């Protein structure tokens, strides 16, 4: 636990300063990108170990394929976008984990 | 040419936003900026200058969001100001510069609208240099086909979609090919009007519309390769305007890797320069910097004459990218992640 | 069954996850997410989280660290074994270990 906390601060503030580089060549996508929403990319499953005569619940990372923002920032902001949407990607597994 | 009738109509509204241009940050002032270790201190460092009492009247925890806001607060107070004191042939002009927004904001509308939510909750979040008279489109709301019947009937926006998209396409494209469709209808009639506009005007407005034109080739190109786009749907949001019109245009809408991409831009040495200055490595510039520096470079070439609307836009563009700047800066320092602070623009 | 993580947290925590895949609408067109807007009350945040452990969809929830000390009767105050809660650093808020409800139940932590 305390190990993933101290991997999982880092990461989250290299993607919460890659947002700033989104910000800076994209404008305000943020809006764009809260207001559409429909169906995830990413999602999970609970699961199982019954170690030592007792059930442990855990979680595994799953995706779907389907990007739901594939053409955003494509006039403008695309390669930043590209590296943001990567980051926050890395940081939910590690997240899953942590749960 | 431009002299018989310029001044007669223009000549205040050039002088004012020379005065404005004056009223810049110089790479003097960003190393100013720069140096300081909290926004306690941009703002007294801000403060020296045409920013001064831009956060006065407001909560003493400053954020890098408040900052942003009221950054464009002045950009914006601005603009409308010179275009409530423009006659109509510099009216019509600044008009044009408000379009590249107001169809951002029509995007937000038409998406939330496709989502079934109210317009009055879009309102706070549309750009101030786009907002419209005509409010019975956002009062309505009911239905995606009637905003676009209410945008025909209330928006200037209204002859854009006749060329390019009927009720039937908005109920079927993605609003980011919306986005840039209307966006090439767009830059295509006001480049067009800036060659109706002869001489002076059209001399520095070409090559920076000309230049977007290319713009928006290049990197809808490059991002396009991971996407369900096809050739044809490249080729139908590439603006005609460009260099490239002639072949290249085409050639990048054949294109599928960052090589054959540059292998266009080899036909231009401008462009080749662009390229060549940026691999997007790790601590290099990006290819998207790269484009963003060089629209300050062709910006700047705007107040090298004396009697053209290219004055307008360029400093519209100049003091967007004066935000964008002090916003990276402010990021920056904010986040203590000094390593690229460096990454501004020189403006001037 | 699969489940999703939902968030609560500010725009550009938020901005970030949607991007990073995370954002749904539940069959009755709720999201898995608020935006903490500046003018949000704490009614909304802590009502939000109470929706989201009680909900059957959501199996994780993520709590920007600053967020989750606003809510913290609430959020200390669930218990339930199964649905998890994340408090989460962002770049004007704390640090991931900042007041931490489980790290201070142990024994054997340094």
């Amino acid at each position: 636990i305390i190990e993933t906390k101290m991997l999982m601060g880092e990461v989250m503030r290299e993607a919460a300063f890659s947002l700033a580089e989104a910000k800076f060549t994209a404008g305000d996508f943020s809006t764009t990108v809260i207001q559409n929403v429909n169906k995830a990319q990413v999602k999970i499953r609970a699961k199982k170990d019954n170690v030592a005569g007792v059930t442990l619940p855990v979680f595994e990372h799953y995706h779907e394929g389907t990007d739901s923002y594939e053409l955003t920032g494509l006039a403008r902001g695309g390669e930043q976008l590209a590296k943001l949407k990567r980051n926050y990607a890395k940081a939910v597994e590690l997240l899953v984990e942590l749960a | 040419f431009p002299e018989l009738y310029f001044n007669v109509d223009n000549g205040y509204l050039e002088g004012l936003v020379r005065g404005l241009k004056a009223g810049v940050l110089s790479q003097a002032d960003y190393l100013n900026l720069v140096q300081c270790e909290t926004l306690e201190d941009l703002k007294l460092h801000l403060q020296s200058t045409d920013y001064g009492n831009f956060l006065a009247n407001e909560a003493s925890p400053l954020t890098v969001s408040v900052i942003d806001d009221k950054l464009k607060e002045k950009m914006v107070v601005e603009f409308r100001h010179m275009r409530n004191h423009a006659y109509e042939p510099l009216a019509s002009f600044l008009d044009f510069i408000t379009y590249s927004y107001m169809i951002d904001n029509v995007i937000l509308l038409i998406t939330g609208t496709l989502h079934q939510r109210s317009i009055a909750e879009l309102v706070p979040k549309c750009h101030p240099l786009g907002s419209f008279e005509q409010m019975e489109a956002v009062n309505i709301a009911q239905t995606p086909a009637e905003l676009y019947n209410a945008i025909l009937v209330d928006t200037p926006l209204a002859a854009f979609f006749q060329d390019c998209i009927s009720e039937q396409d908005l109920d079927e494209m993605n609003i980011e090919i919306i986005r840039n469709t209307l966006y090439k209808a767009y830059l295509e009639s006001f480049y067009k009007f800036c060659t109706l506009l002869g001489g002076t005007t059209a001399d520095a407005m070409c090559p920076i519309l000309e230049f977007e034109a290319d713009r928006r080739a290049f990197i809808i190109t490059i991002n396009s390769f991971g996407t369900e786009l096809s050739k044809e749907d490249r080729a139908k949001l590439f603006p005609h305007c460009g260099r490239l019109y002639p072949e290249g245009l085409a050639q990048l809408a054949r294109a599928d890797d960052y090589e054959q991409v540059k292998n266009v831009a080899d036909y231009y040495p401008e462009y080749k320069l662009l390229f060549e200055g940026a691999g997007s490595n790790p601590g290099d510039k990006t290819l998207e910097d790269r484009f963003f520096e060089h629209e300050v470079k062709l910006n700047k070439l705007a107040f090298l004459n004396q009697f053209h609307f290219g004055v307008f836009y360029a400093f519209v563009k100049l003091k967007e990218q004066e935000c964008r700047n002090i916003v990276w800066i402010a990021e920056c320092i904010a986040q203590r992640h000094r390593a690229k602070i460096d990454n501004y623009i020189p403006i001037f | 069954r699969g489940k999703l993580i939902a968030v609560i947290g500010d725009e550009d925590t938020v901005t970030g996850f949607l991007l990073g895949g995370i954002g749904e609408l539940n069959k009755n067109r709720h999201p898995n997410f608020l935006v903490v807007e500046k003018d949000t009350t704490i009614n909304e945040i802590e009502d939000t989280f109470r929706q989201f452990l009680n909900r059957d969809d959501i199996g994780i929830i993520l709590i920007n660290q600053y967020i989750a000390e606003m809510v913290r009767h609430a959020l200390d105050a669930h218990q339930r074994s199964i649905p998890a809660v994340l408090e989460i650093p962002s770049k004007e808020h704390p640090y991931d270990a900042a007041k931490d409800s489980i790290l201070r139940r142990a024994k054997g932590m340094f």
